[PDB]
DNA sequence: GCTTGACAAAAGTGTTAAATTGTGCTATACT
């Protein structure tokens, strides 16, 4: 085991040296930013206390150093400095965590990577994105298996920069300033508008928790009444989804390679067998079983 | 029943109630009753009970008095606490953000040894909150609740664990005190390879004294043989330097070691409940840890019964945490107390170091005492306590069941994912006292319940449920209250026994409980204790499910989760087919107006009612009228009383928010049709008539309440002002001189409701926007605009304006000058997407609301206003829906029992007088006792008018329908109904969001979700997953760049869409270069290389 | 784990392979699954009738018709090309991994079977009472058994004992050796 | 002096209180940029840069440099004298008579919606 | 550029660190009580870190981007944009 | 796996993993079960090295190195978590689980992470090498048949 | 077409007073 980490220092040009730090590299202030709420009172990053403990004891050493001190007070700030910059990069690692009011610890340089919370799973392998919403869903049974219900309020801020440049297009609004205006407020010439550009412009809706690929679908938008969303009642098997109050999420696919795989690879009429088992999925079920039978 | 103004619903139960429903608000009052021990607590302990009460606030102030330092030269003597009357009342308090409290004050006595003087002097403490008569508290002007915990009370409790390395059986003991380091067999304070036998050398006892004691037990004898410890200071030094490792020791500090740690009484603290809890079972001393140890030693050799020195005799048996006689409940007082304790003890340690180098003779107790720790330990505790809640008022019912509630997290109890599964699972004493059926779906299963109906707390903390004795086969009247451990002592007769006569047992055998529990029989004669009735077990939500013993635990459970989360509907129309709950849990919840005096009405309004009582005294009820509840929900109360009426003590003057008559009414009574009808209603969708809209039977009201300050800028003031930089006179039409939103207009989607304008700093505007300020002559203005303006998607109708100036002395913060909270409430149809449901667990959206036109109807041509689909209901095993269909059915057309020849034998046992009821009249089916199976088919067949007098329904609970688009019969018999259906507070007008471009995080650029960031959806790993199974790259990329994450992406891409043009390439995620930049300031170098091109930088 | 596994190409081209049972012994019978193990596969060599005749040739994409034809000829077994003997230098071929469960067709060379494998064994596991996903990790981990089984280490016959508390297993090979 | 006493809170603080999220998250960030605002302002740029060719030569050589439109910095009477050889107060009047100009409603109808 | 071939990590050495770093934090100190604005040497300190507002130095002698990567003798802040701030790293020298 | 060798291990594991499947009513194919199979067993232990003794080197990377022209292991069977941290991408197996350990020996041998992996092409915003995203479809050129511009 | 002188507001500079900010210090004895 030993020779391991031994060996390892050997083929690469890492001297073992950088394992004791002659100086701390300081993170850039937005990423550890302090700003004022509204009513102006202040928040700040847990790092800037933690910077603050260390800068404060290596200060105080350099002062103890020129006066000479007994090595007991020098030796007691070099175990603080320590101790210090140990918290910084991971608290609690050693010992009770630094922390602040209330008891709660503070939030060390480690703890910006770590956990579910942490950079990866948080910011990194998922995030939230623009051109997306959801609500709730409602049966959709007369229509087809390519498209769903769209709450028009929902369709008109998910396509609001497309029927914004089709409507100057059209002299409805004689520049962009009005057009955004005549969306925000709803003149009732926008809906005409609205039909066009959603035309033969796919979507995918997902409900979580996503369990297999057939959980995210493309369908052909079409504008609804009311502010819930019409989901083809042969696709409730691939999504799990139940009518007793669950919810959608609904994104809207961009560029033409998103759109092309929208309409090809994800499209909801294309996915009818799961990749699993091979069986089909969209087959009837509970009421049209009964009804066929 | 026994109500003076009860509306008449009639009962199928065949029992009597013995014991009226107590007061299901005394938990949470006579907790805090006892915490500041008024006269009302007083007698309660005098009549019957202990005869030197001591309120919580004395009790905590004897543990203090006195004050003594290490030379015991000065002493302070605290007593006799005293409140005040209330600063301001609560309608006051909850409309100005401040506290419903009281001021205490104390007697503070200091006492010099040495003078020999006395300093008296009144001290104030600080302001005590105070609870109303719903049991609740206006903490910074929010109304808030404070839930009682779930904890294991002290005690000495022994568990066997089988060792698989020995395969042979081990026992281990805990002791938990109130206070202190917890000891286990030794095993101390986390220190383990300890020898209990060193121990009792610690105190001195010499070994002789170990084979006089130990005797019999075989490895007592063979450990302290094993011991190498020899010496009774020698163990002492053993124990000393594992528990303190690192301190060299002495013979002053090795000896107080074990003195000071328990049996000293400041760091060990005896417990009320530990001490009562052991000293039965066999503060400190020695007596009780030689006690333990062999108590221990007689449950591993087997011997049921254990005696010693001078003590008397107890069985050996391992103990179970989770039975409710070792698991104790702290109510609000206490939870109080705890918190108080906290404060004087902060408080003590100024006082005691403030006699050192204050000047003596110079100091009173004003100047030792600081309440600074004692008034942050209230404040601390009533905000950002686990226990003290945002009261949950949906609903008279949600409100009342938040109290009422225990639960086993918090501070001082097992939290979260550390607690088994085991604890979860119901106890068998948790019969009469925590319903097993009512808890959360979720993680917190069965960690939080509502005490049961008749269930009562101890004033140690232990759950008492109310039984009849029996004697010889004979039930008396007699009354008793038992705890949990006392019950099993005794076997308990089944509530439904068949009585006899003047009474006596009836039936051959009966039902009894052990203390297993066990369910056995005998002939009557050993039983002791029966049950005061059915529904012991049950809680108030969980007792209002009508046919609540054919619906399975799983549903019903999700019928009483789903009455809390109902809404007060406009009309408020009560059950049509209820249980006995209705009208007593409405009462009792607070929300509806009762008289505390008998008289007659003086005057009826909107406003307010006044009476005047046969005493001569008059009393008045100001009504709420469309109150902004927690949640939104609409407060509004009517008056159910006339000018000229008589009235009776504790009856019903106006109704409540749900409420109708005195019963609750959480939904409306609608008929229902149980076919699948064209794919519409399925998968648990419903389908309602178009009437539901048009007569406003589901319509609800919902308030919101918007607030914007005025404050002192470093840069100048803010200003609420009509004046705004950049707007159309249009946008200001509804704004009045101030700037605010002129009372009963109309707001709409990012309308203006406060304008507000706050000062600017140097601004260096744009060349070409100085350009258009010269040509139009618009003076670029020197202050930005900061406006409060409507939420996205919500809209409504002023209703009231609040302003607060500093002008006008008020009070505000500081820097505050001027606060302003406008009123917005609308009136919500019912809609598709909304989430109805009934009481037996069944819930399902809205799919679709067809014009009465077309609508499956009766031969009358009565339109069915519901269609529930009939796959869902067979497998859920909730069958109550159906029979409360039928029953709802029976109690709205009427029916008469045959009085042809005599009564039938469906009727043999059943209903007294309830041979005949009108239309229209309300049923009541009390849950274990209500009616059953043959009862209901005989009532099938009954009066048959609608006008003309065909029947519309059959002995199956069907008819006939007709297709309203067709026009034709549909081909078989459909069971028709009416059922009770709540409103849900899940809404679709809350729930729908969309975003296209937003506001972004600081750190990371990504949209910050939640609607009111007007943010976006989280397009999580998991989702990932299945763009990567698709296999679409441009898809998946798209999302996680220019969509979220890309600074400079987001914004072309917005331009190529307005332009037309194709959406441009994706760049770096912002993330993605922070993570650089976080791992380098972990001494971490990552350079992001070419392939032959060395380092790149990203800038 | 298998997220980086994708169909890298066409065909690896080796003859290795594993064999599928696809009947026993009747009438004197379709193994129980066929369905999950035998279709969907690709023959990895000629199906051979008894003599000569070769019913199905190698690379075949074994349908519903292909089994009952196969189990008329009499064959107890075949052999088929699986991921498990693939050679592919990276990824995996699509010869190998044999028809898509989604399409019905031979998987595509751009499909990535890892994740598709990941989440097809993953989702069902909401139903796996717990004999459950507890053995299941159990496998997956490849950490020694709850309770662990001996398995013979050489072949010949058995000699057993017992004594009470436990039992004595005994091989006496047919070298016969130690 | 009681507005100095305030302390500062932690960002990374959890309020959810079964919210998951942490307060530093709810932080919007005033300076982000605009997509809608950076796409009209560029088509704003553009509408000048015509209503400008309709003045003369010096006329909108003027108001260029007296703006600082293409330098982004502006300049003083006198300074714009001394490119076209004139005194301040020239320069002077003919500001005043290109503004009446870009006043003239043909120009200025166009650049009306851009008030802000 | 989005396209990278390598990712490679290795241990920092006080020489990297400090080329990295634009200047040593000396003070702990976030920002002026009064004014709120930052303080030099500390935490935030505009000089090192960079400045608040786009091509804007501290004391403001040049507030214009006539004259971007210039540091002003004053108070010695570069002007530039504030995205800056975001993308630079301080050091802190132990004794 | 020592008794009867690699390929007789597979068999067991994916009868194993089958048979709960199979308990419950579960339909999977063979072949997903297979897919996660294969991944337990691409590794071998070397015994002797260029190379260090109980390190679980790839097995195709064991090959090729070890035969430098002119050093032995035994198969290895590893679980699916243990098999993914020793995965080449360091900022893959960072992202997954134990953090901090992983970096940290990242760090000391210097790794270099040539993000071929998917997850990797993740973070970093590029395009997934699988699907559309592999070089042959990504790369595809297309224009118009000349026949087709002449009709317009 | 454009310039000249008178002129006042606006913008910089230099000079001073007021304020804000940093640091030293306090001797019964107290570990
Ligand atoms: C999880 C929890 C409290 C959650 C906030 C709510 C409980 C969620 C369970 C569920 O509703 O299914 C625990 O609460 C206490 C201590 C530890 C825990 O705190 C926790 O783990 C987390 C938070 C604990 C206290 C928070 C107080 C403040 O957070 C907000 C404002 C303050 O009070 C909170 C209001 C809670 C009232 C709830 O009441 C419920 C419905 C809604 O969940 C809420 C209206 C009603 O059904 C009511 O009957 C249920 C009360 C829960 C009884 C639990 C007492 C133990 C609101 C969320
Ligand atoms: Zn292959
Ligand atoms: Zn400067």
């Amino acid at each position: 085991k030993r020779l391991k980490v031994v060996a390892a220092f050997q083929q690469s040009g890492n001297s073992p040296m950088g394992m004791v730090l002659d100086a701390v590299p300081v993170i850039p202030p937005e990423l550890r930013p302090m700003v004022q709420l509204d009513g102006g009172r202040f928040a700040t990053s847990d790092l800037n206390d933690l910077y603050r403990r260390v800068i404060n004891r290596n200060n105080r050493l350099k002062r103890l150093i020129d006066l000479g001190a007994p090595e007991i007070i020098v030796n007691n700030e070099k175990r603080m400095l320590q101790e210090s910059v140990d918290a910084l990069f991971d608290n609690g690692r050693r010992g009770r965590p630094v922390t602040g009011p209330g008891n709660r610890p503070l939030k060390s340089l480690s703890d910006l990577l770590k956990g579910k919370q942490g950079r990866f799973r948080q910011n990194l392998l998922g995030k939230r994105v623009d051109y997306s919403g959801r609500s709730v869903i409602v049966v959709g049974p007369q229509l087809k298996l390519h498209q769903c219900g769209l709450p028009k309020l929902m369709a008109l801020e998910l396509f609001k920069p497309f029927v914004m440049k089709r409507l100057v297009d059209l002299n409805h609004a004689q520049n962009i300033k009005s057009a955004k205006r005549m969306v925000e407020r709803q003149r009732p010439q926008v809906w005409d508008v609205l039909e066009e550009v959603i035309a033969e412009h796919p979507v995918l809706l997902n409900r979580a928790p996503t369990l297999h690929r057939l959980g995210i679908q493309a369908f052909e938008p079409q504008l609804v009444e009311g502010k819930a969303i019409q989901l083809h009642p042969l696709v409730c098997e691939a999504f799990n989804a139940d009518f007793d109050g669950d919810q959608m999420a609904v994104h809207l696919p961009l560029s033409a390679e998103a759109q092309a795989e929208a309409r090809i690879l994800m499209l909801s009429s294309n996915n009818i067998l799961s990749p699993a088992s091979g069986k089909p999925l969209a087959m009837p079920r509970l009421d049209m079983v009964t009804g066929l039978y | 029943n026994s109500v003076p103004g009860a509306p008449n619903r009639v009962s199928f139960a065949k029992l009597r109630e013995p014991l009226e429903v107590p007061g299901l608000l005394d938990v949470q009052t006579d907790s805090f009753e006892w915490l500041v021990g008024s006269d009302r607590w007083r007698q309660a302990a005098i009549d019957r009970g202990e005869e030197n009460p001591v309120g919580g606030l004395e009790e905590v102030l004897a543990e203090l008095s006195p004050i003594e330092d290490f030379s015991g030269s000065m002493s302070l003597s605290f007593s006799d606490p005293r409140f005040d009357e209330v600063k301001a009342s609560v309608d006051e308090c909850k409309d100005k953000d401040m506290t419903y409290a009281a001021p205490l004050f104390v007697t503070a006595e200091f006492i010099n040894n040495n003078t020999g003087e006395i300093k008296s002097q009144t001290v104030f403490m600080g302001d005590f909150p105070m609870m109303t008569e719903k049991g609740t508290f206006i903490i910074n002007g929010t109304e808030r609740v404070v839930v009682s915990q779930l904890v294991r009370s002290p005690g000495v409790y022994f568990d066997e664990t089988i060792d698989k390395s020995t395969e042979k059986t081990l026992h281990s003991v805990k002791v938990i005190p109130g206070r202190g380091a917890w000891l286990e067999f030794v095993r101390i304070d986390r220190k383990r390879r300890q020898p209990v036998t060193v121990l009792l050398k610690a105190l001195g006892w010499t070994n002789e004294q170990i084979v006089e004691r130990f005797g019999f037990s075989e490895i007592m004898m063979g450990t302290l043989e094993k011991d190498t410890t020899s010496g009774t200071d020698e163990a002492l030094l053993d124990i000393y330097r594992k528990l303190r490792p690192g301190e060299p020791p002495t013979k002053e500090s090795a000896q107080t070691l074990l003195e000071n740690l328990f049996f000293k009484e400041k760091r060990y603290d005896l417990a009320r409940v530990g001490r009562y809890k052991v000293n039965k079972k066999l503060t400190l001393t020695e007596e009780d840890v030689v006690a333990t140890i062999e108590y221990l030693v007689r449950l591993h050799e087997g011997q049921t019964s254990m005696t010693v020195p001078g003590g008397v005799e107890v069985p050996v048996e391992v103990d179970d945490i989770d039975h409710f006689g070792n698991r104790r409940l702290r109510t609000v007082g206490e939870l109080i107390q705890n918190q108080i304790r906290v404060g004087l003890s902060r408080m003590e340690r100024v006082v005691r170091e403030r006699m050192t180098t204050q000047d003596v003779e110079a100091i009173t107790p004003q100047t030792l005492i600081n309440i600074r720790p004692v008034v942050a330990a209230i404040k601390e505790f009533f905000g950002t306590s686990q226990l003290s809640q945002f009261m949950d008022q949906n609903n008279p019912l949600s409100g009342l069941t938040h109290k009422r509630r225990l639960s086993a997290l918090g501070p001082g109890g097992l939290s979260r994912e550390r607690a088994g599964l085991e604890v979860r699972d119901v106890h068998p004493s948790h019969y009469g006292r925590m319903c097993p059926i009512e808890t959360p779906e979720g993680p917190n299963i069965g960690l939080i319940g509502s005490l049961s109906v008749y269930a009562r707390v101890n004033p140690f903390g232990f759950i008492e449920t109310p039984y009849r004795k029996v004697e010889n086969g004979v039930v008396t009247d007699q009354i008793d209250y038992l705890t949990a451990d006392e019950e099993d002592r005794h076997v308990v007769a089944q509530a439904n026994s068949p009585t006899d006569e003047n009474g006596r047992f009836t039936e051959d055998r009966v039902m009894v409980r052990k203390k297993g529990g066990e369910v056995e029989f005998v002939s009557a004669d050993q039983v002791d204790y029966m049950d005061v009735s059915p529904r012991q077990m049950v809680s108030v939500a969980t007792a209002m499910i009508p046919f609540l013993e054919h619906d399975d635990a799983n549903r019903a459970l999700m019928g009483a989760n789903m009455q809390r989360q109902a809404v007060p509907l406009v009309r408020s129309e009560a059950p049509l087919v209820g249980t006995g709950m209705e009208l007593r849990a409405a009462i009792d919840a607070g929300d509806v107006v009762v008289a505390d005096k008998t008289g007659v009405i003086e005057e009826v309004s909107a406003d307010y009612i006044t009476v005047m009582a046969d005493d001569g005294t008059r009393q008045s009820y100001r009504l709420r009228k469309f109150a902004r509840s927690n949640h939104g929900t609409c407060a509004n109360q009517r008056p159910i009383v006339d000018a000229g009426q008589r009235v009776e003590a504790g009856q019903v003057i106006a109704d409540g928010p749900c409420t109708q008559n005195g019963e609750m009414a959480l939904g409306k009574n609608l008929l229902v049709a149980i076919m699948p009808w064209e794919g519409h209603n399925y998968e648990d969708a419903i389908i309602l008539s178009n009437r539901l809209v048009e007569e406003d039977v589901l319509t609800s009201i919902h308030i919101e309440e918007h607030e914007i300050d005025a404050r002192d800028t470093k840069l100048g003031a803010e200003e609420i002002t009509r004046d705004i930089p950049n707007v159309s006179d249009e946008v200001l039409a509804d704004l009045d001189e101030r700037g605010i939103v002129r009372i009963g207009a109309e707001v709409r989607d990012g309308d203006i409701l406060v304008g507000k304008v706050t000062p600017k700093g140097e601004t260096e505007l744009t060349p070409e926007e100085r350009l258009l300020r010269a040509i139009f002559g618009e003076k670029a203005r020197e202050v930005r605009d900061t406006s409060l303006k409507v939420p996205h998607g919500e809209s409504g109708k002023v209703i009231g304006i609040r302003v607060f100036s500093r002008e006008d002395d008020d009070e505000l913060p500081a820097g505050v000058n001027e606060l302003v909270r406008v009123y917005v409430a609308q009136k919500r149809k019912i809609s598709d997407g909304d989430k109805l449901a009934g009481r037996h667990g069944n819930k399902g959206v809205i799919g679709k609301i067809l014009p009465v036109e077309d609508m499956p109807f009766l031969p009358d041509g009565t339109p069915v206003d519901i269609i529930l689909n009939t796959h869902g209901v067979p497998r859920r095993m909730n069958i109550g829906q159906i029979l409360e269909t039928h029953l709802g059915w029976v109690a709205k057309a009427g029916w008469n029992i045959d009085v042809a020849a005599g009564v039938p034998d469906w009727a043999s046992k059943l209903p007294e007088e309830l041979y005949s009821a009108p239309a229209d009249s309300t049923v009541a089916t009390p849950v274990f006792d209500g009616a059953q199976e043959g009862e209901l088919a005989g009532l099938l067949g009954s009066t048959l008018p609608n006008r003309d007098g065909e029947v519309m329904v059959d002995a199956d609970g069907k008819s006939t329908l007709f297709d309203g688009r067709s026009g034709e019969p549909f081909p078989y018999p459909v069971t028709v109904g009416y059922m009770y259906i709540l409103k849900l507070h899940h809404l679709v007008d809350d729930k729908i969001h969309a975003r296209s471009t937003g506001p972004y995080s600081m750190i990371t650029q990504q949209p910050l979700g939640g609607k009111a960031q007007f943010g976006g959806q989280r397009f999580g790993e998991m989702e990932c997953w299945a763009m990567q199974a698709y296999g679409a790259a441009y898809t998946l990329q798209e999302l996680l760049t220019i969509k979220s994450d890309d600074t400079v992406g987001r914004v072309k891409v917005y331009e190529a869409i307005v332009k037309g043009e194709n959406i441009p390439e994706p760049g770096i995620p912002e993330s993605f270069k922070v993570l650089l930049k976080e791992l380098q300031s972990l001494c971490l170098n990552v350079e992001v290389l070419s392939s032959d091109g060395a380092a790149i930088e990203m800038r | 784990v298998s997220q980086d596994v994708i169909v890298r190409e066409h065909d690896c081209e080796t003859e290795r392979g594993i064999n599928v049972t696809l009947a026993e012994r009747g009438p004197d019978i379709r193994d129980a699954h066929v369905e999950t193990s035998a279709f969907a596969r690709t023959l990895a060599t000629d199906a051979v009738d008894a003599n000569g005749n070769v019913i199905i040739e190698r690379g075949h994409d074994l349908g519903d018709p292909a089994i009952d034809a196969l189990l008329a000829a009499g064959i107890t077994t075949v052999k088929v090309r699986s991921v498990l003997t693939c050679t592919s230098a990276t990824g995996v071929c699509a010869m190998c991994y044999g028809r898509s469960m989604a399409t019905g067709k031979l998987v595509d060379i751009g499909e990535a079977v890892g994740i598709v494998a990941a989440q097809s064994i993953g989702e069902p596991g909401t139903q796996l009472t717990m004999g459950g996903l507890p053995r299941v990790q159990e496998l997956f981990e490849a950490r020694v058994p709850r309770n662990k089984a001996p398995i013979a280490d050489v072949a010949g016959r058995v000699r057993l004992e017992e004594s009470d508390k436990f039992f004595k297993i005994t091989i006496v090979p047919d070298d016969g050796g130690e | 002096i009681q507005q100095y006493a305030r302390e500062p809170i932690s960002l990374d603080q959890t309020i959810g209180d079964e919210g998951d999220s942490q307060l530093g998250d709810f932080i919007e960030d005033s300076e982000a940029v605009v997509a809608v605002d950076a796409v009209s302002f560029t088509l704003l740029q553009d509408q000048l840069q015509s209503v400008l060719e309709t003045l003369s030569e010096r006329e909108a050589g003027v108001v260029r440099l007296r703006f600082g439109l293409t330098d982004g910095q502006p300049r003083t009477l006198d300074e714009i004298g001394q490119v076209y050889g004139v005194t301040r107060e020239r320069i002077r009047q003919i500001e005043s008579k290109t503004m009446s100009k870009l006043r003239h409603p043909s120009r200025s109808q166009v650049l009306r919606d851009y008030l802000d | 550029v989005n396209f990278f071939d390598e990712l490679r990590i290795g241990l920092a050495t006080a020489d990297d660190i400090r080329n990295w770093s634009y200047g040593e934090v000396k003070k702990p100190e976030t920002i002026n009580y009064r004014t709120l604005k930052p303080e030099k040497d500390g935490l935030f300190c505009e000089k090192i870190f960079g400045p608040t507002r786009d091509w804007e130095c501290y004391c403001g002698k040049y507030k214009r981007v006539r004259f971007k990567g210039i540091i002003c003798e004053r108070c010695g802040v570069e002007v530039t944009r504030a995205k800056v701030r975001r993308e630079r790293m301080g050091h802190i020298e132990l004794a | 796996l020592r008794v009867q060798g690699p390929r007789e291990v597979q068999i067991h594991l994916v009868k194993e993993v089958q048979e709960v499947y199979r308990a419950q009513g579960v339909s999977i194919h063979d072949k997903h079960i297979e897919v996660i199979v294969r991944q337990m067993l691409r590794r071998v232990t070397i015994i002797d090295s260029e190379f260090l003794p109980g390190s679980l080197t790839e097995r195709a990377e064991f090959e090729a190195e070890n035969r430098r022209v002119v050093a032995a292991g035994r198969p290895v069977l590893m679980g699916i978590t243990k098999a993914s941290l020793a995965t080449d991408s360091w900022l893959s197996a960072a992202s997954f689980q134990e953090t901090t350990r992983v970096l940290t020996d990242a760090a000391i041998n210097c790794r270099s992470d040539k993000l071929n992996g998917l997850k990797e092409n993740v973070i970093i915003g590029k395009l997934i090498p699988a699907g559309t995203g592999i070089s042959r479809y990504r790369n595809i050129q297309v224009q118009p048949t000349e026949e087709a511009r002449a009709a317009a």
